[PDB]
């Protein structure tokens, strides 16, 4: 299987790649759509993961043509090396389902839904496979000039995620023995900056801090909500009027 | 719905990660949104100022 | 404040009738003097107190008139009165049509949500609180109980067409003609800077005229 | 040694990676100790007191790191740009070892805010990147634009807060039982609070209809008040802000423009001067 076989595979992987793997997309996504749905998942739980491995089964099959396939320059595509951590995981949660036995929880448990999300990221990639075809030119455009300011948004979003932070270990530190059961942690400390971030009930949290015995909490909070929601909402609002904007400049 | 999907298995579960996944798929979405409404509006308000 | 009002009653009103601040300071003037004319020493007949801090914050602004400063940024924006108002006029447009289309979908049927699609100003004060983002939810929970599965779709259909409509022309309309308003501004103050500029170099090189001329001159006569 | 220790010191790159090391470790270290102080884990406990006490050598480390700046110009740093700021904030992060020696923190100890203020030098003095020293220079400058807009708006909120302090009086001055949001309009603090809230646009319905178990006089002057006070300010105010960013932006790229644009002209005349250089030989 020297160059001779990978040039026959190239030729032979545009004609039969095309038309097979277009046809079994197509019914993979039909039969992935027809899945998810939850009013016919009753009309149905038995004609569904049947389909779902066949295909399943395709995708490894298609892993295995592409693991033959040119190789080094496969692994050069992003998308690709998408496709293949996406087989990888298949055949985990496919071997997983074969064996059987086991020691774990099982009948619908939090693994099970991992691997439901694992179904949704196939289903995706089944989606931007088929969208081979005639994506139209405007949309194109479109996002081609709303990806062009990438390092711009990128470093707001960093300073965003440090302002976020800081705020979040301010508050944590100024909310200690506080009735902290809304944020006792890190996560719900980070949800509840989100919030305040978001314009979410932080007057909801003005009323019932008002009814703890802590007042120039208040203070603090707003004057940090105001100014992170001024600065970052104004910088990114601006920085993609601009990107576009030069853009508008050109033809 | 914050405190809807709230107490799944009271510290983490999936009140983590489901949680986690949505808001920020929310945030960059409401951000990518709202930013390509006042761009659109600005381009095309161009056209006038022309 | 009555000295104030005896200098400005010169004639120089014939320049406060037609001006930007000088009507605006002179009318709040009247309405300074005239409300607690009729507080201060009332003896009339009137309902409560609600122009008192509001008298005072008038005064504010009047000690806010000052600082050309904020006059200069007053002219620099003042040419988006027009704009705002066909906005304004706009969004007033849009909330009648939507107002009567809300009191003849759940106001006319009268089979509850009285006060929020019902009497008219209630139901335009929601309408303006859909408009916006606030208090979406609660209205959208309170609306799907009379009967209705459509409503939910034509209040998110005026949700993605007033909120996003208003907000987002309002900030573009802004920020154009902003940009254009001081785009021509530094464009005047960079031609005074220039033509000062070139002034000088005139004057040194009439000078350098001059000094050779009569060197030349003192050289002949020398 | 000295000033040449130092200037070694920060030319040789081990000890640069040693202390962005030890700097990103106390600040991975530091939200650690915070979440547990108890017997849960009891093989844990004296690791975690050593982690603790890693951090107290992180301050020994800055000790030792303001000694070697003491080899630099000595008294000529204490008047400096940023660097002062840094200083200050490693003398405030090395304060609490002295009032836990000797202040016995029982008491107000507001330890947390010197910790996070070490947090916030150590999340700056990160070696930061020049795609975010860009974006911060044009923040700075653009704040430095920003010279009469604040004044203005801080001018608006005073004169609508001050002036909506006495119109919903009968709010929280009423005698309902029951009523949930009657501290928002009674203080003049509380209003303030109450018209930044409104200025924020968040549950601005909820409030009204909270204002709403007023007695109805009509809503001829009080609601038509608040309602036009909160739609001006807030459009108003973030139409200007982002107006004067994205004019903020438009004259940075001008002055880029022209500054290629000189250059450009500089290389053709230099060209120009070099064929010329080229015949007149």
């Amino acid at each position: 299987l020297l160059g001779l076989q990978q040039m026959i595979l190239s030729l032979t992987q545009s004609l039969g790649f095309e038309t097979f793997i277009f046809i079994v997309v197509c019914l993979n996504t039909v039969i992935l759509v027809a899945q998810t749905f939850t009013e016919l998942e009753i009309r149905g739980e038995w004609y569904f993961m049947v389909l779902d491995s066949i295909f399943l089964s395709i995708y490894v099959l298609e892993a295995v043509l592409k693991l033959i396939a040119l190789g080094l320059e496969y692994f050069y595509d992003p998308w690709n090396n998408l496709d293949f951590f996406i087989m990888v995981m298949a055949v985990l949660d496919f071997v997983l389902l074969q064996i059987n036995s086991l020691s774990y929880s099982f009948y619908n448990h939090s693994l099970f839904r991992i691997l439901k999300v694992f179904k949704s990221m196939r289903a995706l990639r089944a989606i931007r496979v088929l969208r081979r075809l005639s994506i139209l030119t405007s949309l194109h455009e479109v996002a081609g000039t709303l990806s062009g300011s990438l390092p711009s948004i990128t470093a707001i979003l960093t300073l965003m995620f440090t302002c976020l932070f800081l705020f979040s270990v301010v508050l944590r530190a100024l909310f200690q023995d506080s009735d902290p059961k809304r944020f006792q942690n890190i996560f719900t400390t980070l949800f509840t900056l989100f919030t305040m971030l978001t314009l979410d009930d932080w007057s909801l949290i003005y009323i019932d801090n008002r009814a703890q015995g802590a007042w120039y909490i208040i203070p603090i909070l707003m004057i940090y909500i105001v100014i992170q929601y001024f600065i970052f909402l104004n910088l990114v609002i601006a920085v993609l009027v601009d990107n576009f904007q030069m853009a508008l400049l050109k033809g | 719905i914050y405190t809807d999907f709230q107490m799944d298995e009271r510290e983490y579960a999936m009140e983590v990660g489901g949680a986690i996944y949505f808001a920020v798929f929310i945030t960059l979405g409401a951000f990518i949104g709202l930013n390509l409404f006042v761009v659109v509006v600005t381009t095309n308000l161009e056209q006038m100022m022309k | 404040y009555v000295c104030e009002f005896l200098m400005k009653v010169y004639v120089d009103p014939i320049t406060y009738w037609k001006d930007g601040y000088n009507i605006l300071d002179v009318i709040i003037l009247i309405i300074l003097t005239i409300p607690y004319l009729l507080r201060k020493i009332k003896g009339n007949h009137s309902a409560y107190l609600h122009f008192a801090d509001g008298i005072q914050s008038l005064r504010i602004l009047k000690l806010i008139s000052y600082s050309r400063g904020i006059r200069t940024l007053i002219i620099a924006v003042g040419e988006t009165v027009y704009t705002v108002a066909s906005v304004l006029t706009l969004l007033f447009l849009l909330m009648f049509v939507f107002a009567i289309l809300g009191f003849c979908l759940f106001g006319v049927t009268d089979r509850g949500d009285l006060e929020n699609w019902g009497n008219l100003a209630s139901a335009f004060f929601t309408l303006f609180s859909l408009a916006t983002v606030d208090g979406w939810t609660d209205l959208q929970e309170e609306l799907d109980k009379r009967k209705f599965t459509v409503s939910r779709a034509f209040t998110i259909l005026f949700i993605l067409l007033a909120s996003f409509i208003f907000l987002n022309m309002f900030v573009g309309v802004m920020i154009m003609h902003t940009e254009d308003s001081m785009k021509k501004f530094e464009r005047d103050l960079t031609l005074e800077r220039n033509l000062a500029i070139m002034e000088e170099k005139q004057i040194i090189l009439k000078r350098q005229q001059e000094e050779v001329n009569r060197l030349m001159n003192t050289q002949k006569s020398g | 040694p000295l000033s040449l220790w130092a200037g070694w010191v920060l030319d040789s790159s081990v000890f640069s990676k040693f202390i962005i090391s030890l700097i990103f470790l106390n600040t991975f270290v530091l939200m650690v100790e915070i979440e547990l102080m108890e017997s849960t884990n009891t093989a844990l406990w004296p690791v975690k007191l050593a982690l603790e006490v890693a951090d107290w050598f992180i301050l020994l480390s800055f000790i030792v790191e303001i000694l070697l700046m003491w080899l630099a110009s000595f008294s000529l740093f204490w008047k400096d740009a940023w660097n002062v700021f840094d200083f200050f904030v490693t003398l405030l992060s090395l304060l609490p070892e002295l009032v836990v020696l000797l202040g016995v923190p029982a008491h107000s100890v507001w330890l947390q805010l010197l910790r996070v203020c070490r947090v916030l030098r150590s999340l700056k003095l990160f070696a930061r990147f020049r795609q975010i020293k860009v974006i911060l220079l044009a923040l700075v400058r653009a704040l430095k634009s920003m010279t009469f807009l604040l004044m203005l708006l801080l001018i608006f909120f005073y004169i609508f807060a001050v002036t909506g302090v006495y119109f919903f009086r009968e709010y929280s001055r009423s005698t309902i039982e029951g009523l949930e949001y009657n501290m928002f309009f009674s203080d003049l603090l509380n209003s303030l609070v109450t018209v930044f809230i409104l200025f924020t646009l968040d549950h601005w319905y909820a409030v009204l209809q909270d204002i709403w178990k007023v007695p109805e006089s009509s809503r001829v002057f009080s609601s038509i008040y608040v309602i036009l006070w909160l739609l001006l300010g807030s459009i108003i105010f973030r139409n200007i802000i982002v107006a004067m960013m994205v004019t903020n932006f438009q004259n940075i790229r001008s002055e880029l423009s022209e500054e290629m644009s000189h250059l450009e002209v500089q290389y053709k005349a230099d060209m120009f001067k070099q064929q010329i250089i080229q015949r007149r030989q």
